[PDB]
RNA sequence: CCGAACG
């Protein structure tokens, strides 16, 4: 229980501050232990998710966290890949608010872009709660650096093989799928 | 994002310019002329209407003694008064734009185009004023310019103002609210474009109507060497930042930015930087001093209610720019303080830690206050020299409102969605419900609640609102979000929310997870009634609990029957409650300071000068209650050792009976149970009756000791076996202490927190015995009780628990019963009354003035001493006289004979919801005339059965003397003739009532119950002929 | 210690005057 | 009460200069005015507001839009003032015959061009 | 005609007695025959439209 | 509540002479059906003695129809300029109107609140009393 | 007329103290208390004025005394207790508080005579 | 930071 008491801790911490500044400050002399910082992490995005929507607080300390030491970084990638694994279940404003946090720290450089690969683009492996979060990612990276931006950085060879599922060339129903939805997206 | 949509917006490279202006209608509604106002509404409205529009504002203005005529403004307290000046401002828009840029601002009569858009682009950048809005008398304008219409303006402008020195720049307006490098800077293109747009629009505007104020208008440019487009509208400061320009660093991150997206391109473009106002922080700190500058004597509730409503306007208005607003943070630290030490000061005690967060933030169903708060948040602010220059990042932050531990209040914001969000989940969310009824009214399966709660609390007007009782009749409701702002010059209350209404907009803000997240960052209702004097009610739960409004007897009982000489003696009583219930935490024995007085006559030590708690505890341990509980509790560990007097080896301890100033000795102990037993018992060392074991060495003979004394425990030290281990080791070891055994073994008490422990040298056989004692004893004394309850009233806290059966008239038989039955009615002290209902007589004992010559109260001494005398006649009683069950009707006397009946524990008392009519018993001419005769205090023996009994029963003569009673309460004047026949008809002089035959007796008691019915009926407009056996007799008895 | 951050005197504002140093820096 | 009193004097004496020294508005200010409503408000295709119609659809629902806000200032309210209860009780006589309030309305609409002292 | 603390009463008048332009044609004219000449033009113009 | 019974105006203007014209809630109370504001009414619409309640000149009216096309519907701006009180002013005018042209939804209808029951004159005290008058 | 003022309530504060001083010094000299418990009670007496006298209600500048005594206990017990001694009554180092107290009454002795001999 | 009197 002692670990409900850290979350007790954590969410408290993050429910009683103000700015991002504060709610990292305050966690960080806590003392948090290493191996259960991701115990931390995945409340930076439970009760994000849980707000009505994007208060950029989420994002914000994230961010600020991932540069200050990239073990959770790391965390926070593998943590969305491991939300890519269940967003089936996700009612769909916890998921716009996990998505547009996510790709809010991806278009500023905060976590590496191979936890992207973790995004196929097959309709026997795209369920609704998975196009419709990748729609809503797509256009939330799309605003934060730009269309352009976009096209250029994601056409890149050291992005190559990151975009395997996501446009995949091996059937051109896929390809298909993937274009009108991408299209269907803006 | 209107800005942001403007085409080419950001573009500097032509040397195109984009000026923000706003300003406002300087005088706009004192020079209304009511002629030519009158002539324009007949433009607008049917004559008769312009006309009594005209007229309604040519009217006098009175204050005192002073009035005048007003012949030329408008009077803004008009009720249609925002739609004269709306009107009128459109004239005004019209005379600023011209009726072909307002014709394409405003788009054609059949497709007009929505707030700052255009029907097309060549309609758009036709004309250099771009964007255009008006707010009542405020004027928001964005110009582009090409540079040569930029250059052509600042040339008529220079060449109308002549300035060769460049005295230009001297008197300009822009904020110092932002940071040196990001406001608009001296440039002399920027400035001159800046004071030339201003002039060229000032010039558009007849000065008989009004003008523009450069000092209280605000002109930002972007230009070349500017990179950030400025404007405050409404108590928003708005800095935006393009991407294209002076960002050079990709941005897209803080919480209380806003990005800006391209209709078209989708491009984030732009970030608004949203602060609030120097105008808006003044209003809220104004608005806090208002609150503060109050009625003065108000309640600690009120004060937090209204800190709440303030508190809750300014941050569900500005949420996310309350983020940036770093004056703002500071400012709700210093504003949330004021308010607590407000409220402290309503305690004469200011002391931290009497008044945790715990007070404050808990709830109200906790006995809180229920502030919310936004003050317990650092304050980031970075180094001093460098932060105005470039926007820096903050390296250091402060503490801004304390806690207790590493307790954290939680912050306000994070349960207040921001308004950037609010407006993306509300485009969406209304969007979709369009396209659903777009889909679905033509498919007949139209849209119906619960096919929409993704969306409940979500949408601009809440997607809440469709399902509403009176969306028929809130389509009418045009032009009320003007009405609720001018509903300012028409109240003297100004509400926090003018800007919202629930009927359109929903309720827009939900802080239920905050009272929640309050809770369990207070450590959860458990460690938040460790502060309160709950514990000390001994309700199991806290569950089954609630707590008293009052609003049920404020309404009820009187419309001005309730004074300033009771005013302020009334909204005392709510702060009473508040004070007592949090005194373990408020008269806590860590204080910093505070002369610690004892009690009077208790062990309660007050550490400080709490008036309104020391005048509840003094009236909670009244009647020496602390000598009571004592007695009763060593009492009854003697006869716990009657109970087990044999089982061990011995004797007869009987009740200990020593000096009465001892319980609160509360520094030396002595002469509690007696010690005496037979045989020897083998003692063991110095533990806590917590464990059980070491049964040890030697025991000596008639040497076996307790003592038990009581304790009034705080928050903060309430920890009985600590205290009760080093009582014992503190004097045993001392010596001023008289202690027969050197085994003198120490139990202690925690009257407060109702705890109970015990340290010293058990005697075997003891701790399992002891601990059975005190767990039985702990739930079981009259003594206990009688705290237990004072404390409940104390506190108004109520169970569904309630006692046992009142004495209703499902009950009427079983007064009757071999018990000896008692009823009491204190309200005729004067002289106390005794009605025993099985054998007839009465105990008339008349109380003399002298009882009161200088005593203090009236009702408080006669209601004490009533009970005292019915504890003086239960003691110059036999024991086998002595009564049950004993019903009092005036529920105010239950409180002190159940403490005289400590002695006799064993007689009931109960309430009585029945009434009975021993105030007529007064009203008989021997008890009106006797006892105002008597000199001096007398007991008068009586009998209500006169001759009765001797033949009639118990319940039939007191079926007589019911009706008997009720005409005399009523009918008295009428009852005399009924006992007054006949001057023949005589009585006995050594009884009261003139006895008859069984026929003439009937039918007189027949007449006297007809008195009573015919005069209940026409009193009821109740007809005496449907009366049923029950209608009848609960009336005739005493009161259903 | 003051290297030039904040209130000068902390009386008059209703905190008890504590300057932590950011956890969260760089 | 002392800047009631010194704006009460300002203000009377701002009542007093326009009777004196005219209307400021310009003969031919005030019909550029004039004109350029008049063409804007033709430029619309509008239509006057007529006067409330007798068999008016929404005259009920105006009516008791109207009352709901002058009743709102009595929903928090503890103790009132003679016209505050004379307020209460006329918004409760227009509840209770919202007709007879409605024909008072356009009665006074019609014809009512002096009214009470307003006090400020 | 505040302060009697005497209460003298005092006659109505004694009481009431001790202590006791023309661009406003120009505009009602112009705006009368403005809004004449804007009625006619509208009537005229409506009714040959 | 109510139009005001000459007995009213009577003693309103004896508490007038004893109480000067800044005392009306102090007149108010000698009055039980009248509140302090139309007691102020009464007299500055009909009872002060500075009211000319004779017949109309007709220099009078001439003004009265110049003041009314000049500021028009501003009847307590009029009626200074005139000399007369506004509602005066205002049924002189209306008088004069419809001698031009030579039920009616413009007249008081039973039971309905009249709003100036200040300028109406006092209905005289009647061959009977009551306690309360 | 028996609402006393700030001259008598400080001299009689400042009486209770020197009582209570004097009385520990009294317990000791009886043999009822221990050189070490004379001192720990002295030390106690100058370290708890707010507590045990009252004496700051009369002059509440005297909560420069308070504070400075609480810091000065805060300083004492901190650097007494390093080790096994710990967390109880037992020190007596009273010295420190002693003679903020012999400043204050120094300061207040012209004060005082100067406010009671007003008062006779 | 922190408490007393009075009104
Ligand atoms: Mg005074
Ligand atoms: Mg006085």
């Amino acid at each position: 229980t002692n670990l409900v008491n850290l979350r007790r801790t954590i969410y408290l911490t993050l429910m009683s501050s103000f700015d991002f500044e504060e709610a990292g400050h305050k966690l960080l002399k806590i003392g948090i232990q290493p191996g259960q910082e991701i115990e931390l992490v995945t409340m930076i995005i439970e009760c994000c998710s849980q707000e009505r929507t994007f208060k950029r607080f989420y994002g914000l300390l994230a961010q600020r966290f991932c540069y200050l030491n990239r073990a959770y970084a790391e965390q926070f990638e593998d943590c969305f890949r491991k939300q890519y694994a269940v967003i089936h279940r996700l009612e769909t404003n916890k998921l716009r608010n996990v998505s547009c946090l996510f790709a809010h720290l991806l278009a500023t450089d905060a976590l590496p872009w191979s936890s992207l690969s973790c995004i196929m683009l097959t309709e026997e492996e795209t369920t609704s709660s998975s196009r419709i979060f990748i729609k809503y990612l797509f256009q939330e990276l799309s605003s934060t650096m730009g269309l352009v931006k976009l096209n250029q950085r994601l056409n890149d060879p050291a992005f190559s093989p990151w975009f395997e599922g996501l446009f995949p060339r091996d059937s051109l129903g896929n390809m298909r799928f993937s274009i009108n939805f991408f299209t269907s997206i803006g | 994002h209107g800005i942001n949509n403007v085409t080419n917006v950001w573009d500097t490279n032509a040397g195109e310019c984009v000026v923000m202006m706003q300003s406002e209608f300087e005088k706009m509604y004192d020079k209304i002329d009511l002629t030519l106002m009158n002539r324009l509404l007949r433009l607008i409205v049917d004559h008769n209407i312009a006309d009594y529009i005209t007229a309604k504002n040519n009217v006098v203005i009175a204050y005192k003694d002073m009035s005048h005529t007003n012949s030329y403004g408008l009077i803004r307290g008009l009720q249609f008064a925002s739609f004269i000046i709306q009107y009128y401002g459109l004239i005004l828009d019209l005379l600023l734009l011209g009726l072909t840029r307002a014709t394409e601002i405003a788009g054609p009569p059949q497709c007009p185009n929505e707030f700052l858009t255009y029907r097309d682009v060549k309609t758009e950048t036709r004309h250099p004023i771009r964007l255009y809005s008006r707010y009542l008398n405020k004027v928001h304008i964005m110009f582009r310019f090409s540079a040569e219409e930029a250059k052509d303006l600042i040339q008529r402008y220079l060449t109308e103002h002549p300035d060769p020195n460049n005295e230009n720049i001297v008197g300009y307006n822009n904020k110092k609210c932002w940071p040196r490098d990001a406001r608009m800077r001296l440039m002399k293109h920027d400035v001159n474009l800046g004071r030339a747009v201003f002039w060229d629009m000032k010039n558009r505007l007849p000065r008989s109507l009004t003008t523009f104020e450069w000092d209280n208008s605000f002109v930002s440019v972007y230009s070349r060497d500017n990179p950030n487009l400025l404007f405050s509208m409404l108590g928003f400061e708005v800095r935006i930042l393009p991407k294209i320009r002076m960002a050079a660093e990709s941005f897209a991150n803080k919480d209380g930015v806003w990005a800006l997206q391209n209709v078209h391109t989708k491009e984030r473009t732009a970030q608004a930087f949203l602060r609030v106002d120097d105008e808006g922080l003044k209003s809220f700190e104004n608005r806090v001093r208002q609150v503060l500058m109050s009625s003065g004597s108000t309640t600690f509730t009120k004060i937090a209610n209204k800190w709440n409503t303030a508190l809750i306007g300014l941050m569900t208005y500005y949420r996310e720019a309350v983020l940036h607003t770093q004056e703002l943070l500071d400012l709700l630290v210093k504003c949330e303080n004021k308010i607590q030490t407000r409220i402290k000061i309503g305690l004469n005690s200011k002391m931290p830690s009497r008044f945790p967060p715990v007070v404050f933030y808990s709830p109200k169903e906790v006995g809180g206050l229920g502030m919310l708060s936004m003050g317990h948040i650092l304050i980031p602010q970075s180094d001093l020299r460098y932060s105005q220059q470039t926007d820096l990042g903050v390296t250091h932050f402060r503490a801004g409102m304390s806690h207790e531990e590493d307790q954290l209040i939680p912050n306000l914001y994070r349960y207040i969605q921001p308004w950037e969000s609010e407006f993306m989940d509300s485009e969406r969310v209304w969007s979709e419900y369009a396209l659903k009824k777009e889909e679905a009214k033509a498919q007949n399966r139209r849209l119906t609640l619960d096919d929409l709660d993704d969306s409940w609390d979500r949408g601009i007007p809440r997607i809440n609102t469709l399902f509403q009782k009176d969306r028929h009749t809130l389509a009418y409701d045009r032009g009320w979000r003007v009405r609720q702002e001018m509903k300012m010059f028409q109240i003297t209350k100004m509400n926090p929310f003018w800007w919202t209404h629930q009927k359109h907009d929903g309720k827009l803000w939900n802080l239920n997870n905050y009272r929640t997240d309050v809770i369990q960052a207070l450590g959860g209702v458990e460690g938040i009634l460790e502060h309160t004097l709950f514990k000390g009610t001994y309700f199991p739960t806290w569950e089954g609990l609630f707590w008293e409004k009052a609003s049920g007897f404020e309404e009820s009982m009187k419309y001005k029957k309730l004074t300033n000489a009771q005013r302020s003696g009334l909204n005392q009583i709510p702060n009473r409650r508040f004070t007592l219930w949090w005194s373990p935490t408020i008269n806590r024995a860590n204080v910093y300071v505070g002369f610690q007085v004892q009690l009077d006559l208790t062990g309660i030590f007050m550490h400080g000068k709490i008036p309104t708690l020391k005048i509840s505890l003094i009236q909670i341990f009244r009647a020496h209650l602390w000598q009571k509980i004592h007695e009763s509790v060593v009492m009854d560990l003697c006869q716990v050792f009657d109970q087990e007097l044999d089982a061990l080896e011995i004797e007869t301890v009987q009740k200990e009976t020593i000096h009465p100033r001892k319980s609160y000795k509360m520094n030396s102990s002595c002469a509690d149970i007696l010690l005496f037993a037979a045989y020897k018992w083998n003692m063991s060392k110095p533990s806590l009756m917590a464990d059980t074991n070491d049964v040890y060495d030697q025991k000596p003979g008639n040497k076996y000791w307790v003592d038990v004394q009581l304790r009034w425990g705080d928050y903060d030290s309430h920890d009985i076996e600590r205290y009760t281990r080093a009582k014992f080791l503190d004097y045993t070891t001392d010596n001023m202490s008289i202690y027969p055994s050197p085994t003198g073994v120490m139990i202690g008490i925690d009257l407060a927190y109702n705890l109970h422990s015990a340290y010293g040298n058990w005697f075997p056989g003891i701790k399992p015995l002891v601990i059975q004692a005190m767990a039985k004893i702990m739930k079981s004394n009259p003594a206990l009780y009688v705290l237990r309850e004072r404390i409940r009233k104390g506190l108004q806290l109520y169970s569904s628990e309630p006692t046992e059966p009142y004495l209703s008239s499902q009950n009427y038989g079983e007064l009757f019963s071999n018990q000896t039955v008692w009823f009491v009615d204190d309200t005729n002290v004067g002289a106390i009354f005794i009605f025993n209902p099985r054998t007839g007589q009465l105990f008339l004992k008349i109380i003399h003035t002298s009882v009161w010559a200088g005593q203090k109260r009236l009702s408080q001494l006669a209601k004490w001493k009533t009970a005292e005398e019915v504890a003086a006649l239960v003691r110059s009683l036999p024991v086998e006289e002595q009564p049950k069950r004993i019903i009092v009707t005036r529920k105010g006397m239950l409180d002190p004979l159940e403490v005289h009946l400590l002695d006799f524990p064993n007689i009931v008392i109960t309430g009585s919801e029945l009434q009975l009519p021993f105030q007529a018993a007064i009203k008989l001419e021997k008890f009106g005339d006797l006892i105002l005769k008597a000199t001096e205090p007398q007991m008068v023996l009586f009998n209500i059965y006169d001759d009765w009994l001797k033949t009639i029963s118990s319940y039939t003569a007191f079926s007589r003397l019911i009706l008997i009673l009720r005409a005399l309460h009523v009918n008295p004047e009428k009852a005399r003739m009924i006992l007054r026949p006949d001057k023949s008809i005589v009585t006995q002089p050594h009884h009261v009532w003139p006895s008859l035959t069984d026929e003439q007796w009937i039918k007189v008691e027949v007449a006297l119950k007809d008195l009573i019915l015919a005069d209940y009926g026409k009193k009821n407009n109740v007809n005496t002929q449907a009366l049923t056996q029950s209608e009848i007799r609960d009336i005739i008895l005493g009161a259903e | 210690m003051y290297n030039g951050i904040g209130l000068v005197t902390p009386r008059g504002s209703g905190t008890s005057g504590y300057v932590q140093g950011n956890k969260f820096n760089m | 009460g002392r800047l009631t009193r010194l704006y009460l004097k300002a203000e009377q004496e701002r009542q007093h200069n326009y009777l004196k020294d005219g209307p400021y508005v310009t003969p031919e200010e005030a019909v550029a005015i004039y004109t350029t409503t008049v063409h804007w408000l033709e430029s619309r295709k509008y239509s006057c507001i007529p006067f409330p119609p007798l068999n008016y659809k929404h005259d009920t629902k105006l009516l008791i839009l109207a009352l709901e806000r002058l009743k709102e200032q009595y929903v928090v309210a503890v103790r009132l003032n003679s016209s505050q209860r004379e307020e209460l009780g006329l918004v409760e006589q227009a509840y209770d015959n919202p007709h007879e309030a409605l024909q008072r309305i356009k009665r006074h609409l019609l014809t009512q061009r002096s009214f009470k002292e307003v006090a400020i | 005609n505040w302060k009697n603390p005497k209460g003298y009463t005092i006659p109505l008048d004694k009481r009431l007695a001790a202590d006791g332009n023309d661009k406003f044609a120009a505009l009602s004219e112009a705006l009368f025959t403005a809004e004449a000449k804007a009625r006619e033009a509208i009537t005229m113009r409506a009714s040959i439209q | 509540g109510g139009v005001w019974k000459n007995t009213e105006d009577e003693i309103l203007k004896a508490a007038v002479m004893k109480y000067g014209l800044n005392q009306w809630a102090r007149i108010s109370s000698l009055l039980v059906r009248k509140s302090a504001k139309q007691c102020k009414a009464r007299w500055y619409e009909w009872l002060d003695p500075a009211i000319k309640k004779t017949e109309w000149t007709r220099e009078e009216d001439e003004k009265l129809l110049h003041l009314a096309k000049l500021m028009p519907c501003q009847w307590r701006t009029i009626a200074p300029i005139v000399g007369r009180t506004p509602a005066q002013c205002l049924d002189r005018y209306e008088r004069l109107l419809d001698q031009a042209v030579a039920d009616d939804p413009r007249r008081l209808r039973p039971g309905e609140i009249d709003p100036n029951p200040e300028a109406k004159p006092a209905r005289p005290d009647a061959v009977d009393m009551d306690e309360d008058e | 007329k028996s609402r006393f003022g700030n001259a008598f309530h400080l001299c009689r504060e400042i009486l209770r103290l020197t009582k209570l001083v004097v009385d520990a010094n009294v317990q000791f000299r009886l043999g009822n208390v221990d050189a070490y418990q004379l001192a720990d009670g002295l030390q106690y007496i100058f370290a708890h004025v707010g507590q045990l006298t009252g004496m700051y209600r009369y002059k509440y500048r005297l909560m420069r005394q308070i504070r400075m005594c609480k810091d000065l206990k805060h300083l004492i017990y901190y650097r007494f207790n390093t080790g096994p001694v710990g967390k109880g009554p037992g020190v007596g180092f009273w010295a420190p508080m002693w003679r903020v107290w012999l400043f204050f009454l120094r300061g207040i002795v012209p004060l005082l005579e100067r406010w009671l001999g007003n008062l006779l």
